[PDB]
RNA sequence: UGCCUGGUGUCUUGGGUGU
């Protein structure tokens, strides 16, 4: 009766932006990123990738409520680095890791086929 | 009522193994050995075939309402 | 007087493509159609409907 | 039935559920109930644009409206209006808009025994069909989520809304006038997890600390220095808990005359909102007086005290989610070294009762003044058997390790007590019906499986076994008799107590 | 057959093992040392027959606190199952039928005569006891 | 079957539930706090016996007043390669990290009761009233009011 | 820079209830009547009986939000094997020359008994303890 | 059913007596007003004809 | 830097070991394979006649759970993203079932082999119900006696397991790391001795047990992950793994594009 | 009646299982009672 | 022949690389 | 131009739900 539609977990409304960024003025060089229609799958990947960068001093995320499909991430880098550049570097690095993983799996599967 | 298509817990397809399970039990195999022969390892899958009660054989005994 | 009221309709676009329903409210440009598939009623624009007729499905020109 | 109390409009009722992610004074309202109920808002020049938007949205789209009421009192129904977009709102009209977020609503559970059973929450519209409560408010309502239902009443005026938000609001009801102590505290797995999280040997890595700090809504964006800086940065659970406590809170407690060095990590010392030592448990964040909640309410006010519940719950719930906690059949089992002790204690008690029986049968028994020979004999036997059960339970409890889950739940105070451990592990004990041992229902015996005139402990309702070990049929029947007595006593005393309270109130 | 008044004058043994004269898990039988000797006249067929229809569904009822047994006896009459095999041809005011009934894995011997194996009213779920996210308190 | 009634609090998908090393996710998670105060040890014993029975392809005999002991069931469970007390090392669904505490885990017979929320939810703004007293009628079926 | 410095010999090591935390008791070699009761993390800085520990107390590591230390910077902690940071919650100005300082490193407690002259400078809000072995 | 009703109630009729052994269920009884007054036959009981 | 080592390979399950990756990446890969790889499943049932003893929606639910071959589902489009009025051949696959019992005695079993593909995308290997062999009858759908007939027309669409569990390609993904507990990520409950009361992991021989005199290593991180991917037959194991990787890459690329277009 | 093949197979399985249970359970009980007696 | 007809010493050669009274073999018709 | 509808018993009894 009051159950929401299941496609609302991943289908993005037109008026809702996928990615909203607002600065966090309490500490220097910090931003708050709000991801819509995402969950732990992308969030944990990004967080653990960014935690290893020497120029990222704080990274965290939280899912406010399990019944709503979104999460909010806090990122805070050194003085030299803008946080959005660090986020882009994390995304590209994970993409390269996945690409080489796929290549190696294909090689191994062909060998053992 | 009738054997479920998928195991509730994990999702393995167990709906195609009811007839084979009955055939194996007919030959004198034990229930554990019959379930092992069908390659049902996880006990979540084993409970689906082990505890299923086949009620459609009782519903079919009633005369059909149309012809 | 809303000739498409209480008529079987089919949805051609959106998240409910190809679902049969019956029009319940016909105020204007926003039709309330109950779905046969789940037990619920949803709003839908007139452009998204295919009203059944004596010869197949007809778009919103009934 | 019609003047002192009557049926009312603008109300709802449904099953309640729990939500760890709700503030203390928030209630989760289904969308259908929010659409059905309404609040008449007067059109002014501060909200005419928003109210026109609501009127356009109609009675089926949230946020929406159901009626428009003119100055003369005529109602315009928006379901049956073909020209809803052709309605212009004049100042002074009323729009019966849908229930929206942060609307104060009165919330109630029956029976309403005291004034904390009706409190005003703030609405938050949510999917699915159950009311949702922060679990700290389940104590004043005497509610749990096994099927209970609660009532919601919507105020219909500005005056009534102000009264609800300024008098009956949940933060204002934390401290009760009945015993000048808080009525809401940390409960259940939050209590268990704040005990486990604040142990002396709980250390947290940097990446988990960052997540735990971001979860605190009131955190100021400064990460505390770790307790251990080298070789590896590590934080203790006490630091992450002190993050949730507002600054300027001082609390000192002495448990069992402990020193300031606290070898057993008991007692408590909070300096400027930072925990120095002491495991946080029921004695600190419970509903008792003089605890952390009472101190915060007296010092900072109802708003900060209400935020304290949310902060503590969020931090502890995240930590416990990523740590885990369970209970199994292995937690109700004691080793053979303890089982032989329990068996020896029970056998010694039975031998003592046998000696008392012999002494009474040979007129060698001392008589307690004011009681007959039979009464004195029965009292002595009952005391001996109760001491037997207590001794066996104490042995079982001293056996248990620190990793035992039942011991952890009992130590935290979240659920259970010593008697539960004793009965699950050591000995169920003596079953009493109407304050006496099992009577002689048959002709001079309790069951047809005993010989006549048998006063042995097992012949009059002493369950020697434990729940883990299993009960013999006779013990099963006697224990069933005792349980039936308990059920009857509850179901009978409730009506008498209700009548007494009604007379007192009148 | 004996009734409630003839039972006053008989001596019953609980089990056939009672007719003749150091483990931490097995239960303890009554010592019954008050009588030098016993002359039993009857023996119980099986002690678990003192339970009714609804209480014969509980597994290990002797390991439970008795009010919980009473609550289960009450709640077992509200469990949806398959009340009859001819539910299609019946016109009842209400009827609830479970799609996929399963028989219990831990059953009792008294369930054989209650036909609980043929018309069961539940399912075997994989249950985990844990404080996962705080939503099960 | 032991008086442990409750209502669904939330539903998680397959990938959000905790899982064991062999990929088994529970259908249902209940709080540990239900056990100690109510002392339903039969719940735990039934779970253990059902685990052993489903592993070995038998049906457990839970008749009361028998010679079955927990230690025999534990020996049988240990012989099959599981922890004798029923615990299992379980991983976190969100992050994949091991849980620090092992989880009691096994099949148990649950039954669905007739009381569903959609048959109890009720709200009223305005509606029919009694003819004699002009107060809201009684009943959810009649769109009545609350007392 | 450093507010206290000494060398201690461990008399007793008590594990007790916990697994990752040990109580150690030590007396200064150069000066008796100076005692040190301390909680340490076993898994990171394991100690044994009769060990010799160089204990140093400082009010700063130099030579507000915490950040992971860059490999390029150098601080006082580079010379030691175990560094903790805590708050002083009691400074017992006791008898003629009996002074007790209680320090809590996030729940891990330390008590330092000694004469007034040695522990006069330890009247600070927060202290670092640096242990070398 | 025991037709003692609600008026003039007492605890003794509602109790589980020793002589109930083997003839009525010790565990099965309703809640509230009819607790103890409504009984269920044991699984081997009979009624004389 | 990442490495993959395959232990066992089959059409339906692959057992492999990942190394030199973070735990988060392996868990995200597991979650993606479980609930974000698109497959093909029956989503609409039009019941032209059903005189069997099963309810119409009972049979509809059973049909939705039947796995269909989803090899070329990438070329296929989502139903909501297809501009065609109604359903075309490029966003849906039409299957038809017709079962009947002849004679006045006996019982007829309706299997998933009776589902006949009527229309679908051109030359795309999608829609056919999965069969173990050429002589495998398949999933039992219903049973019929004399004069009972089942005549339905089903439409299959593309979706993910987030929307409904019937679109999940995997059954259960076993996942495991650190068999010998060198990282001390779990604390072992015990009664007497924790070492002999806990069964050894099935990969315990793949890693050297810790030495008796070894100290705890606080600098170590989980490095080798053992995971087994089982499928329902709609997709092969290698296809599931590769498509999970590709889906994760697409998600990250979408995030990157959003960031770059935000400015 | 003309029972279906599945029902006939189930009946045969039930008869076999009943016989096997009646044998094995009785044998196990006889084995256990003598041990409990000699203790 | 069966396992019973095997020689006791040859039965001793059958070593796993006894029934219990509380594990019944499942049935479908029950009784009554 | 053919033009759209809100109005719901009572009294007993019985079985249940949450305290
Ligand atoms: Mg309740
Ligand atoms: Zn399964
Ligand atoms: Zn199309």
């Amino acid at each position: 009766m009051n159950a929401p539609d299941r496609f609302e977990l991943f289908i993005l409304p037109d008026d809702v932006p996928k990615l909203k960024i607002t600065p966090d003025s309490r500490v220097p060089n910090c931003i708050i990123i709000k991801f819509e229609r995402e969950d732990h799958t992308l969030a944990n990947l990004l967080r653990e990738e960014l935690a290893l960068y020497p120029d990222v001093t704080f990274v965290a995320y939280k899912v406010e409520h399990p019944l709503f499909a979104n999460f909010v991430m806090r990122l805070q880098t050194e003085e030299g680095t803008r946080p959005k550049q660090a986020l882009e570097r994390a995304c590209a690095s994970i993409i390269n890791k996945l690409k080489t993983l796929d290549h190696k799996f294909n090689e191994e599967w062909n060998i053992k086929n | 009522m009738i054997i479920p298509v998928r195991c509730f817990s994990c999702g393995k397809v167990v709906g195609d193994k009811w007839d084979a399970y009955l055939r194996l039990l007919e030959e004198g195999k034990q229930e554990g050995d019959a379930l092992d022969e069908l390659k049902l390892k996880r006990y979540c899958c084993r409970r689906m075939v082990l505890t299923h009660v086949d009620l459609i054989e009782k519903f079919l005994r009633y005369n059909p309402l149309e012809k | 007087r809303d000739p498409t009221l209480n008529k079987t309709v089919k949805i051609r676009q959106g998240g409910y493509k190809g679902k049969i329903g019956i029009v319940k409210e016909a105020n204007g440009d926003r039709f309330r159609v109950e779905l046969h598939n789940p037990n619920k009623t949803i709003p839908i624009p007139c452009s998204f409907l295919l009203i059944e007729s004596t010869h197949g499905w007809v778009p919103y020109e009934d | 039935g019609n003047l002192m109390g009557k049926r009312v409009d603008f109300s709802a009722r449904t099953v309640i559920s729990g939500d760890p992610n709700l503030e203390l004074d928030q209630v989760g309202v289904p969308i259908s109930i929010a659409k059905t109920l309404s609040y008449p808002e007067t059109v002014t020049q501060y909200n005419i644009h928003r109210l026109t938007e609501y009127v356009r949205n109609g009675p089926n789209e949230h946020p929406g409206a159901k009626y428009v009421i003119r100055d003369n009192g005529d109602r315009i129904d928006l379901r049956y209006h073909k020209r809803a977009g052709d309605i212009v709102l004049q100042y002074g009209w009323k729009v019966e808009r849908h229930l929206m977020d942060d609307d104060p609503v009165l919330f109630n559970r029956q029976p309403s025994l005291h004034k904390m059973s009706m409190m005003a929450h703030r609405v938050k519209v949510m999917p699915y069909s159950t009311f949702r409560l922060n679990l700290s408010v389940t104590s004043p309502y005497n509610a749990d989520f096994d099927g209970d239902e609660m009532n919601l009443h919507v105020p219909q005026s500005e005056e009534t809304r102000a009264e609800l938000s300024q008098l009956c609001a949940v933060p204002l009801q934390i401290v009760s006038p009945q015993s000048n102590k808080p009525v809401m505290g940390i409960v259940q797995d939050t209590l268990c997890g704040v005990r486990k999280m604040t142990l002396r040997d709980t250390f947290i890595e940097y990446e988990q600390v960052m997540n735990m700090l971001f979860w605190v809504p009131s955190w100021d964006g400064v990460v505390p220095q770790p307790a251990i800086l080298k070789p590896k940065p590590l934080w203790t659970g006490k630091q992450l808990l002190s993050i949730a406590i507002p600054s300027g809170i001082h609390l000192q407690r002495t448990d069992g005359g402990n020193s300031l060095l606290s070898p057993k990590d008991n007692g408590m010392l909070i300096v400027d909102g930072k925990v120095m030592f002491g495991v946080v448990d029921k004695k600190t964040v419970g509903s008792g007086g003089g605890g952390l909640i009472h101190t915060v309410m007296r010092e900072k006010g109802p708003k900060i005290c209400a935020e304290l519940f949310g902060n503590i719950q969020k931090v502890v719930n995240y930590w416990l989610l990523h740590n885990g906690f369970s209970i199994g059949i292995g937690d109700a089992i004691a080793d053979a070294s303890t089982m032989k002790e329990i068996t020896h204690a029970i056998s010694s008690a039975k031998e003592q009762v046998q000696e008392i029986i012999y002494k009474a049968q040979h007129n060698e028994l001392e008589l307690k003044p004011g009681m007959t020979l039979r009464e004195s004999f029965e009292g002595e036997v009952s005391r001996t058997l109760n001491d037997a059960r207590d001794s066996a339970g104490r042995s079982a409890e001293m056996n248990l390790k620190d990793l035992n889950n039942v011991k952890q739940m009992v130590s935290a105070g979240s659920k259970g007590s010593f008697i539960n451990i004793a009965q699950m592990s050591a000995c169920v004990g003596q079953q009493m019906v109407e304050g006496k041992r099992i009577a002689f229902g048959f002709a001079d015996r309790s069951l047809p499986h005993f010989t006549k005139d048998d006063f042995s402990p097992e012949s009059k309702g002493f369950v020697e076994n434990s729940y883990l070990r299993g009960l013999t049929p006779q013990e099963f029947f006697f224990h069933a008799m005792a349980g039936r007595e308990g059920l009857i006593d509850t179901a009978v005393k409730t009506a008498e107590t209700g009548y007494i309270q009604r007379r007192l109130v009148k | 057959y004996v009734d409630g008044e003839e039972e006053e004058t008989i001596m019953i043994a609980m089990t056939p093992e009672d007719l003749q004269t150091n483990d931490t898990a097995k239960r303890i039988k009554p010592e019954m040392s008050t009588s030098s000797h016993h002359t039993f006249t009857h023996c119980e067929i099986h002690p678990s027959m003192i339970l009714g229809v609804a209480a014969s569904i509980i597994p290990f009822p002797d390991h439970n606190q008795s009010p919980r047994n009473t609550y289960q006896s009450a709640m077992g009459k509200q469990a949806m199952g398959v009340f009859l095999t001819n539910y299609n041809v019946r016109m009842d005011t209400m009827a609830n039928i479970l799609y996929y009934p399963q028989k219990p894995l831990a059953k009792t011997q008294a369930m054989e005569y209650l036909k609980f194996r043929e018309l069961p009213a539940g399912q075997n779920a994989i249950v985990a006891i844990a404080c996962y996210s705080g939503y099960n308190q | 079957r032991h008086g442990q009634k409750g209502t669904i609090g939330v539903t998680y998908r397959h990938e959000d539930m905790p899982f064991s090393a062999e990929g088994i996710v529970p259908d249902l998670i209940i709080n540990p706090h239900a056990i100690p105060s109510r002392m339903t040890v039969a719940h735990l014993i039934e779970c253990l016996l059902s685990k052993v029975g489903s592993i070995r392809g038998y049906e457990g005999d839970a008749t009361p007043f028998t010679d079955l002991t927990v230690d025999a069931v534990s020996n049988l469970l240990r012989d099959n390669g599981y922890q004798s007390r029923g615990f299992e090392v379980m991983y976190n669904g969100h992050t994949g990290k091991k849980l620090m505490a092992q989880v009691f885990f096994g099949p148990t017979y649950y039954q669905r009761l007739r009381h569903m929320v959609d048959d109890k939810i009720h709200a009223r703004a305005r509606g029919p009233v009694q003819v004699l007293t002009r107060q809201p009628v009684e009943g959810r079926s009649r769109d009545g009011g609350l007392r | 820079s450093a507010l206290f410095d000494d060398i201690f010999t461990v008399q007793t090591v008590d594990n007790g209830r916990y697994n990752k935390v040990s109580r150690i008791i030590g007396i200064s070699t150069t000066n008796s009547a100076i005692k040190l009761t301390l909680d340490i993390n076993n898994e990171m800085f394991p100690v044994s009986q009769d060990d010799s520990l160089t204990v140093t107390l400082a009010n700063s590591l130099s030579l507000k939000s915490w950040r992971p230390p860059k490999p390029t910077d150098k601080s006082l902690a580079d010379d030691y094997d175990y560094v903790m940071f805590g708050t002083v919650y009691k400074f017992e100005e006791g008898d003629e020359d009996k002074i007790k300082v209680y320090v809590s490193f996030g729940g891990l407690l330390m008590c330092l008994e000694g004469g007034y002259k040695s522990l006069a400078s330890l009247k600070q809000d927060n202290l670092y303890i640096l242990i070398r072995r | 059913n025991t037709p003692i009703g609600r008026d003039g109630k007492l605890a003794k009729p509602r109790q589980l007596h020793n002589t109930h052994w083997g003839l009525v269920c010790p565990a099965e009884t309703p809640e509230g007003q009819a607790c103890g007054l409504v009984k269920n036959l044991s699984l081997l009981s009979g009624i004389s004809i | 830097e990442p490495k993959v080592n395959i232990i066992n390979a089959q059409d339906d399950e692959v057992e492999l070991m990942l190394s030199d990756v973070n735990l988060s990446l392996a868990n995200s890969l597991r979650r993606t394979m479980l609930a974000e790889v698109p497959t093909l499943a029956i989503d609409l049932v039009e019941i032209k006649m059903n005189t069997s003893v099963l309810a119409d929606e009972f049979i509809s639910h059973r049909l939705g759970l039947i796995p269909l071959v989803s090899e070329d589902v990438e070329e296929m489009k989502y139903s909501r993203d297809c501009t065609c009025e109604d359903y075309c051949d490029e966003c849906s696959v039409v299957l038809e079932l017709s079962a009947r019992h002849e004679g006045e005695e006996g019982t007829t079993d309706v299997y998933s082999s009776s589902l006949i593909k009527v229309s679908g995308p051109g030359n795309l290997n999608v829609g056919e119900p999965v069969r173990r062999d050429d002589y495998d009858q398949g999933i039992l759908l219903c049973k019929l006696r004399n004069h009972q007939e089942l005549n339905i027309r089903c439409i299959a669409k593309k979706g993910i397991a987030k929307e409904h569990a019937k679109w999940s390609p995997c059954s259960a993904i076993a996942f495991e790391y650190d068999p010998h507990n060198k990282l001390k990520h779990t604390d072992f409950w015990f009664e007497v001795d924790a070492k002999k009361e806990w069964p050894d992991s099935k990969y315990a021989t793949w890693e050297e047990p810790p030495k008796p005199g070894e100290v705890f290593d606080y600098k170590a991180k989980p490095n080798r992950f053992y995971m087994t991917v089982e499928t329902t037959g709609s997709l092969k194991a290698n296809q599931v793994f590769s498509r999970g990787i590709k889906t994760l890459q697409e998600k990250l690329a979408n995030v990157l594009f959003e960031l770059e277009n935000s400015r | 009646v003309v029972a279906s093949k599945a029902s006939s197979s189930m009946l045969k399985i039930d008869q076999r299982n009943k016989k096997l249970n009646n044998r094995f359970i009785r044998k196990a009980e006889m084995a256990a009672v003598e041990k409990r007696k000699l203790r | 022949l069966a396992i019973e007809n095997l020689h006791p010493d040859d039965r001793l050669l059958l070593v796993d690389p006894s029934p219990v009274f509380f594990l019944r073999r499942p049935q479908y018709v029950s009784d009554g």
